[PDB]
RNA sequence: CCGGGUGUUACAGCCCCGCCCCGGCAGCAGCAGCUCGCCGAAUCCCGGGGCCGAGGGAGCGAGACCUGUGUCGCCGCGCUCUCCCCCCU
RNA sequence: CACGGCGCGUCGCGGCGCGCGCGAGCGAGCGCACGGGGUCGGCGGCGAUGUCGGCUACCCACCCGACCCGUCUUGAAACACGGACCAAGGAGU
RNA sequence: CCCAUACCCGGCCGUCGCUGGCAGUCGGCAGAGCGAGAAAGAGAGUGGCGCGGACGCUACGCCGCGACGAGUAGGAGGGCCGCUGCGGUGAGCCUUGAAGCCUAGGGCGCGG
RNA sequence: CGGGGUCCGGUGCGGAGAGCCCUUCGUCCCGGGAAACGGGGCGCGGCCGGA
């Protein structure tokens, strides 16, 4: 029992605290907390009643099996790993893709996701891109942002939605979903003069232009 | 549509006067002359493409004659804009003074 | 405007020297981001690139009234077995 | 502030130090981790007569390295000597 | 700023040292330790349900820590390297094909 | 028309290679800006231009 209170300290640094280890005891009053000191199932058969033993033992031992693993600490699964993001990486931010089929299409950026993934899309009426995840290294990300803090976009996508299955059919529910997101993308790009255009296009090198000196 | 990565010349491997380490290749590439530039492409992929007699396949497409050797820039070289880069398999000499793309979606800005 | 000469503050300035609270005020090995140093028990924070991941039965608690489990030792912490208050969903 | 009980407190210098008892040296759980050497309870593609893998080994190309062995000798690639090539025999019993 | 077989960190092979550790596989007849700064007893005593628990250990074996590795003349050790014959042994192989020889085939061993 | 004179402009080279040009998602409607002389044509027949 006991309602569970937050910790007493702020994190100074990340595995020091800020409040030494006196002040923890007077902080947390423990000079007034002191403290001093199914193997088996009956069933009935039509005989009599039987224990029947679940967890019965294996009908097959392999002929050599390998020893268990010493014990480690600081591996995690991919589900809670800590996820990252790039400082220059804000909601409305034009984004270059860079690697997949849809390589250097400007694309607007609006969400992180779960797992680390970009949700990204630029509204494909002009681009020809659809709501999308994107990993966060292999895009661009310039210097040019809308405003969209002030739009909905809908919390049932997510991972789980973008998810592969299993010839690839578009469902209804993308599609509402994509106008849904759409409808109130676009007119904020379209308050920008030339910003419709410049999402259009699509990035290119040429001749004596090098990335290392050209700014975005 | 364009053209989404960076020119650059197999110079030739890390060596000395008379050994050469053919597991680090030197790339000279093109617009960067002096280390306080070559920081960008620290990291950054590089492939060398070719072609051959049969055909292989290839992601997301038919089969075709073009193969990649892949690797990584690793570090910078001299101070001229030299960068030294390390492939899963040594370059062949054959591509002494050619032309290696490195691309950029090892991206940190 | 220039050249030559005289000279001692004039229609520019320079150097030294008693004091005026070492006169006073910043500031100070200065992001006036190069005017000249040695450092850090008088030093910490954040970030980027490259190579590697060898080893594989560490035990915990359970008590002769039980026989489970595979997140374990050292180390640094947080919460509860006290009671209140504040804020956001 | 790595301070935290009550006492008998001289176990004591004037209280602090610092001793003797307090069922007598047994409070427990959960949780996070810069903690006695990596894991993912994370994913993506291409696959039947043209494609996948095969270090080495067959042939070829390239860059770097690279003088013919045995022997005597201070010193051998030597303008020092033995040696065209191959098989069998051949010398501390 | 460049690089040696030098130095630092890591992996692997071997040698040497610790004349290191393991007979404790002590299981419903049992109780799973002897890594822990301090020479020595988890000392013995007498009075006020479910039947269950991986591998090991050719001890000439297995396992753990450190350091080190040039070599002629020469010395020593180990060769599950090789050749021929003899005593044993393989209820061995073989005319449903031995020996020998050839091979752009698949592999093992640092090497023989 | 070319070469000289005066004069006027620039001169760490803005008539700059530290530069210039072209710039590619595509198609469909309507409007504005430029153009009506323009665009495209082994679509054309000639005339010059070159050692
Ligand atoms: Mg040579
Ligand atoms: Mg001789
Ligand atoms: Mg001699
Ligand atoms: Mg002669
Ligand atoms: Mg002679
Ligand atoms: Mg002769
Ligand atoms: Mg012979
Ligand atoms: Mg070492
Ligand atoms: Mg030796
Ligand atoms: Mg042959």
């Amino acid at each position: 029992k006991g309602k569970p209170h937050c910790s007493r300290n702020p994190v100074l640094v990340r595995g020091i605290g800020r409040y030494s280890r006196s002040a923890m005891y007077s902080r947390k009053a423990l000079y007034k907390r002191k403290y001093a000191a199914l193997a088996t199932v009956t069933k009935p058969v039509g005989g009599g009643t039987r224990v029947v033993k679940l967890r019965k033992m294996p009908r097959y031992y392999p002929t050599e099996d390998v020893p268990r693993k010493l014990l480690s600490h600081g591996k995690k699964p991919f589900s809670q790993h800590v996820r990252k993001l790039r400082a220059s990486i804000t909601p409305g931010t034009i984004l270059i893709i860079l690697t997949g089929r849809h390589r250097g299409k400007r694309v607007v950026f609006l969400k992180q996701l779960s797992s680390g993934l970009l949700l990204v899309t630029g509204p494909l009426s002009l681009n020809r891109v659809p709501l999308r995840r994107t990993h966060q290294k292999f895009v661009i990300a310039t210097s040019t942002k809308i405003d969209i803090s002030g739009v909905k976009i809908p919390k049932h996508l997510t991972d789980a939605y973008f998810k592969k299955k299993k010839k690839y059919e578009i469902t209804e529910q993308r599609k509402v979903d994509q106008k849904a997101v759409d409808s109130q993308i676009l007119p904020k790009i379209k308050a920008v003069p030339q910003l419709q255009g410049y999402l259009r296009s699509v990035f290119a090198l040429t001749n004596g232009v090098y990335p290392h000196k050209l700014v975005f | 549509s364009g053209r989404l990565w960076c020119k650059a010349i197999f110079a030739g491997y890390k060596r000395g006067l008379r050994n050469q380490r053919e597991h680090t290749a030197l790339l000279k590439i093109e617009g960067v002359y002096a280390r306080d530039e070559t920081e960008f492409y620290l990291g950054k992929r590089c492939a060398y493409v070719y072609k051959a007699k049969n055909n292989t396949v290839t992601p997301g497409g038919k089969p075709n004659k073009t193969r990649v050797i892949w690797g990584k820039v690793t570090r910078a070289h001299g101070n001229s804009g030299m960068v030294r880069a390390k492939f899963r398999s040594n370059l062949p000499a054959k591509a002494i003074g050619h032309r290696i793309r490195v691309m950029l979606y090892p991206s940190r800005i």
